[PDB]
């Protein structure tokens, strides 16, 4: 019944934070039009 | 009544003790999940690297990324400690008191999971034979430990429920 | 964080039940104390005759 | 009429504790979107 | 990918139904706990008279 | 099931063996008033008369 | 600008959760305070008889 | 329990030793009519006859 | 619990720190991208000039 800790809310926030990255990457790729928008994507494809 | 009170206090303390083992297993499982994600990305990297299209500089970049993720695996293994105990740094076991009398322990097992104990020591893709087989072997070897941890968690939860019922009845 | 919660935090159901039981015990003890203090009055009846 | 033990309250607390797990699991599954969130769930399905 | 979905993904309808049922069970249990803690009050009436 | 591989069977057997050990432990350790009720065939005689 | 946002801007999920938890704690504390002030009444019954 | 660290065991042992010392104290100290009842094996004889 | 709280605060602060390193890497990457574009144009100019 604990009201000092909300573990379930922490799990939900963790899942939302995990999901944020995919949305950000998808919007960036849609706007720029290139799959490789940075070195963190591939950077082997970027060098090529 | 004196013996009954002793049993009540012992069983309540035992349930509290079992909660600790549940927490330990959960933390170790989370660390293992992160290691699994790193291993999956490394496997994808090797699949991309073992191609004739790539030049030498491309292989160097892929190796740089692979080595960085392997060092991340090793760091997550070494640094993760629970209650001043480095769970993923040495083969060992814990004995969780889940009873009122002596020798009432449920044994949790901890396996040293790192590059050396997974075969990925010196893993390189530039100037390693059968890289994908070794990577799959490591993935299965961490999956086995994860399954053991889950089984221990289920056992501990069942123990907690049984202790609660017994305490109420007594 | 959830481990720390499982260690230090309290379960409000048990606390509420114990609080109610303690309140009932306190009131009952007060009533029994009143009865105990009323017990010695019979000596006055003995002395009266 | 015992006021040193409230067995009915203990039974009710035990039932609530039993119920807690289902609520926690349901909320976790809804938040994550995956039925298997841990090795305790299946772990054979998780390995597969 | 479709097989992995058929293995690991969850069905939202079932989860929603289970969560709603769990919430109802929790509130019912809380009310029953309140009633159970209210039960022992008759002893105070006994002592009072 | 035929779809399961050997590793999956090993994990399932691990969990099954753990639960069987839990059953055996609960049987052995369940003691009331210094009597292990679920550890040996026996009988108790309750005096319900004068 | 993104670097500044990662330092000075807030995360609304965490803030909302903390707000809700703080409100729950405040109401619980108010109830416990009311009960605590109600506790000392038994001395009146002691004096009355 | 295996989860406890060395400092936790030290604290538990400190408290346990304190309570054992309290037990020994209460044993030695209790005195009825100049008799340390819980300090020596003995016997008392109560005259209940004429 | 005291040790657990210490660990919680330390890990939160560590994540906060890591965000800064991510930002530094992003800024340096952007600068390098501009340098790369300039170098590409210089190469085209040299091809035209030779």
């Amino acid at each position: 019944q604990v009201i000092n800790t909300n573990s379930l809310s922490l799990i939900t926030q963790n899942n939302i934070n995990k999901n944020q990255s995919a949305l950000s990457s998808s919007i960036e790729r849609l706007s720029s039009g290139l799959r490789i928008n940075s070195a963190k994507d591939d950077a082997a494809g970027q060098a090529i | 009544a004196n013996r009954f009170t002793s049993n009540i206090k012992g069983l309540t303390q035992a349930a509290r003790n079992a909660n600790d083992g549940i927490s330990v297993a959960q933390t170790t499982e989370g660390a293992l999940s992160e290691i699994n994600n790193n291993l999956q990305r490394v496997r994808e990297l090797t699949v991309q690297a073992t191609t004739g299209t790539n030049s030498e500089s491309d292989l160097s970049s892929i190796q740089d990324e692979i080595k960085s993720r392997l060092d991340e695996i090793d760091r997550v293994s070494g640094q993760t400690q629970f209650n001043g105990v480095n769970v993923l740094a040495k083969n060992g076991s814990m004995k969780i008191q889940v009873g009122a009398n002596d020798n009432q322990t449920i044994t949790i097992d901890l396996k040293q999971i790192d590059a050396k104990t997974l075969g990925l020591d010196g893993f390189s893709v530039k100037n390693t034979t059968d890289p994908l087989k070794a990577l799959d072997d490591a993935i299965a070897s961490v999956d086995k430990f994860r399954s053991s941890l889950g089984a221990v968690q289920n056992r501990l939860d069942s123990a907690v429920t049984n202790l609660n019922n017994t305490t109420t009845n007594l | 964080s959830e481990a720390q919660s499982r260690i230090q935090d309290a379960d409000y159901a048990t606390e509420v039940s114990n609080m109610s039981k303690a309140q009932i015990i306190q009131q009952a003890g007060n009533s029994v104390l009143a009865k105990a203090n009323q017990v010695p009055q019979q000596v006055l009846s003995l002395l009266q005759g």
